[PDB]
């Protein structure tokens, strides 16, 4: 009941930039909205209440506004401390409390191209009984990328896990690791295992393969 | 199946500017993004700029950052590259592509016919 | 000096019982109402339950009704939450928040003070150490360019694991990914180093892993094939 | 014929308009400065208009009658008598300024109420600006010679003496048009549109909140289960919290108690008992009928009063705009389409002068008519008569 929708989902902006987040409500909560800020591994803190009001201690750059059933939170100066997650809330009554999905602000830079590697299984894993191959994507921006595994030129849509790293501080890049695991028999039944990468920077998708 | 070529180029002199656009029809740009490239002689196509859907942002490579600019208009289906401060190494055949996904993934299948912007 | 602390977190089996606590300092429970808020790992926020001691009123969310009970103690100045019949979805981080009463500004102030949080894990399998394997790059893989090696660890059940390279000598140039749920419990992890240098003398590059809860220490060598 | 009757009627209108203006302005001034109930915001500005009217109607019409029935300016035997032909145009162009800027202020302030020191500052600034802007017309007129009755006698007329006066006479007509009949006629209309829109919005919001409360009461009275009472009470709480903001810091206590009873009913409905929720919502009617109806009535009456004052505030400006236009309409024809070879020759050449005389007469009669309407249209003044 009384759902709340947060329109933006990931914003890339640099220092000295203007950012605006929108929030929409289904019913007609009068002025009962609040804006929260959360940094990783910490509890949220309050920024704006009653759709326009500043809590004590918060920076004065933060501002909020209301128009009908649409609420807007604006930041004019993006200091380094202002890179975290932001949440929307309505508090019309105690048992009717809902939160928005969440909007994350991240650093902006130029586009790089993913360097790719592929590592074959070692002797120990196959001696144990399980085989696993890994393909690695390094130092790419923005975040979106696609890794496709092909076994003997046949697509496989199972037994693959993807792990992504948070934005580093040296150059604001990401790393990605995709791992495919199988049985002993399946590792010798087929011959060729390949992984291919598609990203918004590279024109044609890159490929690396190995046969054994 | 989408015919799309950029209008502009021809010639330029140092300290100049141009404006190119492979505005296309038969396919609403409102649901995709427009990406641009540069085919230097003897080199594979290199990324230059990309413009996402409306209100999402535009990204540029380090070679042309701070010099170019990409803006898109959904009603006219027109995407432009206002380029300035051209250099002798800028001489290369520009193309343009439209992605095939709404998750901003990697797919560049529909390639333009090819447009020429030479220098000197 | 308004302050809140929670407790009682830990690891429980499917279909179990657990009890938390919320201590309040610097104010009285007879003037404020208490709420619990959940945060699933890598997800958003969710509301759970509400207690007011003055009116003795309680409210519960839809997904947790019939399995949770909430109470308070004014003499000890504490709030209590009890869960029964837990599932695998219940694993999250729990927060304790305070809210004022209607007449005036305290109602408009909304949630203004929060606890630090308490972690609950619903687990099935017991603890065991990890299996460590190498990942070496072939000579053709290098091809003059930088070649990355790696250490793979699998089948472990702590929450935290630590991986180090050459006892801190190789500080810059490594990435450790977040752990993943693997399959049928347990966790998997990989750590990878780009290591531009190709010198065989320094090619030792041992990976050392620590499993504190199970008291395990493993060291492996990524021989360059 | 034309000229003799024109002179007679001009003398008659001057003689009547003199005493008409003095009576009207003196009456309005006395009421404003004595009636304790009369004094308010717009009344100071209206008294200012009356006094500016009086300071022009006291002396300027008798000398016009003197010129009508003598043909010669008085006090020609002395030397000071020249500056009268400077004071005669000095006052007139001042007075119109007072009537113009004020009719902007009445439009500026009346909207602000819908949306003391300030009035005194505005009045002083308006008077100073109007007086300052009327010095060129004083510096323009100067004595000129001619031969009549065997002596070099004088008629007051504008002569090109100093380049400032030349630059004045090039564009005085168009500057007068662009200032004294252009800016107010647009600013007042813009402010009127703004005021009307704001009033309509406020009425709509108030009516919507009250209707929401009443219909939700009726829905709960006929409810059958928990969901209906839950939704209706949520809507009630939202409407009450939205409506409480209109209260100016009595009524706030009533809104607080209404929200409290709504909260109690919501808690009872949450417990799962519909009948107890209906019993709790029963008491809301008494608080409604004892706290909300009165403030609704007060707000409606106050907004009615604001409309009532705006009525006369803009009837004045419409009368002024009707009165001043024909003179400029007749002048502009003799300046753009002047009787060079265009039409009718002897007819148009004198027709333009005839309507110019009529325009002068009507512009002077505006300096008396305004009190009449204030009493007749406002009605409030009648009560004070
Ligand atoms: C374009 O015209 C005007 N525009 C405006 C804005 C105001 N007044 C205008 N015309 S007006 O002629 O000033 C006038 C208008 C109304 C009543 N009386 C007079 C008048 C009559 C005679 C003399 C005079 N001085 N010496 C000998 O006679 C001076 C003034």
């Amino acid at each position: 009941d009384i759902q709340m929708t947060q329109s933006p989902s990931s914003l890339s902006a640099s220092v000295g930039d203007r950012v605006t987040i929108t929030c929409r409500a289904s019913q007609s909560v009068s002025s009962a909205v609040a804006w929260y800020q959360q940094k990783p591994g910490k509890a949220p803190k309050l920024l704006i209440y009653s759709a326009s009001s500043l809590y004590s201690g918060v920076p004065s750059r933060f501002s909020g506004s209301r128009s009908g059933t649409d609420f807007t939170l604006t930041i004019s100066s993006l200091q380094p401390e202002d890179f975290a997650t932001y949440y929307c809330q309505q508090y019309l009554y105690y048992s009717l409390v809902t939160f928005g999905q969440g909007t994350k602000v991240e650093i902006k830079r130029t586009v790089a191209a993913p360097s790719v590697f592929i590592f074959p299984p070692s002797d120990s894993q196959l001696k144990s009984g399980t085989a696993s191959v890994v393909c690695l994507l390094n130092n790419f921006y923005p975040r979106e990328a696609k890794v496709q595994w092909k076994v003997d030129n046949a697509l496989q849509s199972g037994n693959s896990q993807e792990s992504v790293t948070e934005q580093d501080s040296k150059d604001s890049t990401y790393s990605l690791s995709s791992t495919l695991t199988l049985s002993k028999a399946d590792y010798e039944k087929h011959k060729v295992y390949a992984c291919e990468v598609t990203h918004q920077g590279l024109s044609s998708p890159v490929t690396k393969s190995f046969n054994r | 199946q989408v015919q799309l070529q950029e209008s502009g180029g021809g010639l330029v002199q140092p300290g100049g500017s141009l404006r190119l656009s492979c505005a296309a029809s038969g396919r609403t740009i409102s649901r995709y993004a427009m990406s641009w490239f540069r085919q230097a002689p003897g080199k594979e196509r290199e990324f230059v700029a990309v413009a996402r859907r409306s209100g999402d942002g535009a990204f540029y490579a380090d070679s042309v950052q701070g010099r170019f600019t990409v803006s898109r208009d959904d009603a006219k289906n027109t995407v432009y590259l206002q380029m300035n401060s051209l250099k002798p190494e800028d001489t290369a055949v520009y193309y343009c592509a439209i992605d095939s996904d709404t998750f901003y993934s990697g797919s560049y299948d529909y390639w333009g016919q090819g447009t020429q912007v030479t220098v000197s | 000096e308004v302050q809140l602390v929670e407790s009682g977190g830990g690891l429980v089996q499917p279909g179990g019982s657990l009890r938390l606590s919320c201590a309040a300092s610097g104010f009285n429970v007879v003037d404020f109402s208490l709420h619990w808020v959940r945060q699933a790992p890598g997800k958003g926020l969710e509301w759970v339950a509400y207690i007011s001691s003055s009116s003795g009123s309680t409210s519960y969310a839809d997904s947790v009704k019939g399995r949770f009970t909430i109470s308070a103690d004014t003499s000890k100045n504490t709030a209590y939450l009890q869960m029964n019949s837990l599932r695998a979805e219940d694993t999250a981080v729990y927060y304790c928040a305070r809210w004022g009463y209607w007449p005036g500004e305290p109602w408009w102030k909304a949630f203004d003070y929060w606890g630090q949080g308490t972690l609950v894990t619903v687990s099935s399998a017991s603890t065991k150490g990890p299996s460590v394997f190498p990942l070496a790059p072939s000579s053709k893989s290098t091809s003059g360019g930088t070649a990355a090696l790696g250490c793979l660890v699998k089948d472990y059940f702590p929450e935290p694991v630590t991986v180090s390279w050459n006892s801190g000598a190789l500080t810059s140039g490594v990435h450790t990914f977040p752990a993943v749920l693997q399959s049928s419990g347990l966790y998997s992890l990989s750590s990878v180093v780009t290591v531009p240098s190709s010198s065989l003398g320094t090619q030792t590059y041992i990976c050392n892993v620590n499993h504190k809860p199970s008291n395990t220490k493993v060291d492996k060598k990524v021989e360059p094939k | 014929k034309i000229t003799s009757a024109f002179k007679y009627i001009n003398t008659v209108i001057s003689c009547t308009i003199f005493i008409v203006g003095m009576v009207g302005n003196a009456t309005l001034l006395r009421i404003i400065y004595q009636n304790k109930c009369m004094r308010n915001g717009p009344n100071a500005l209206i008294a200012s208009l009356a006094l500016g009217d009086l300071i022009y109607v006291v002396i300027d019409l008798p000398i016009n009658v003197f010129k009508l029935l003598a043909g010669r300016w008085p006090f020609d035997h002395n030397d000071f008598g020249v500056f009268l032909c400077k004071l005669f145009p000095f006052l007139q162009k001042s007075s119109v300024g007072i009537t113009v800027l004020n009719l902007c202020a009445l439009s500026v302030d009346r909207y602000r109420a819908v949306a003391p020191l300030v009035t005194a500052i505005e009045i002083v600034s308006i008077w100073i600006l109007s007086f300052i802007l009327a010095i060129p017309e004083a510096i323009g007129f100067v004595m000129v010679p001619f031969e009549y009755r065997g002596e070099q006698h004088k008629t007051c007329m504008l002569n090109a003496t100093s380049k400032f006066m030349e630059f004045y006479q090039d564009v005085k007509d168009w500057w007068l048009f662009g200032f004294y009949f252009c800016m107010p006629l647009v600013c007042t209309a813009i402010f009127y549109t703004l005021m009307t829109c704001e009033a309509r919005r406020q009425l709509a919001d108030l009516e919507d909140n009250w209707e929401t409360l009443n219909d939700n009461l009726k829905v709960i009275e006929k409810a059958d289960n928990a969901a209906q009472v839950k939704d209706a009470l949520t809507k009630m709480r939202a409407a009450a919290l939205d409506a409480q903001k209109a209260t100016p810091p009595d009524f706030r206590h009533g809104f607080d108690i209404l929200v409290g009873q709504i909260d109690d009913a919501l808690k009872l409905a949450n417990e799962g008992k519909v009948k107890e929720a209906q019993a709790a919502a029963e008491q809301l009617k008494t608080t409604r009928n004892a706290y909300i109806q009165k403030y609704l009535e007060r707000a409606r009456s106050t907004l009615k009063q604001r409309r009532e004052v705006a009525k006369t505030v803009f009837c004045l400006v419409v009368i002024f705009a009707l009165c001043w236009f024909p003179l400029h309409l007749s002048r502009i024809l003799k300046k753009t389409v002047y009787n060079e070879m265009d039409k009718n020759r002897c007819e148009l050449l004198s027709f333009l002068l005839l309507m110019d005389y009529i325009g002068i007469n009507l512009a002077t009669m505006n300096s008396c008519i305004n009190p009449i309407a204030l009493y007749f249209v406002s009605k409030k003044f009648k009560n004070c008569f």
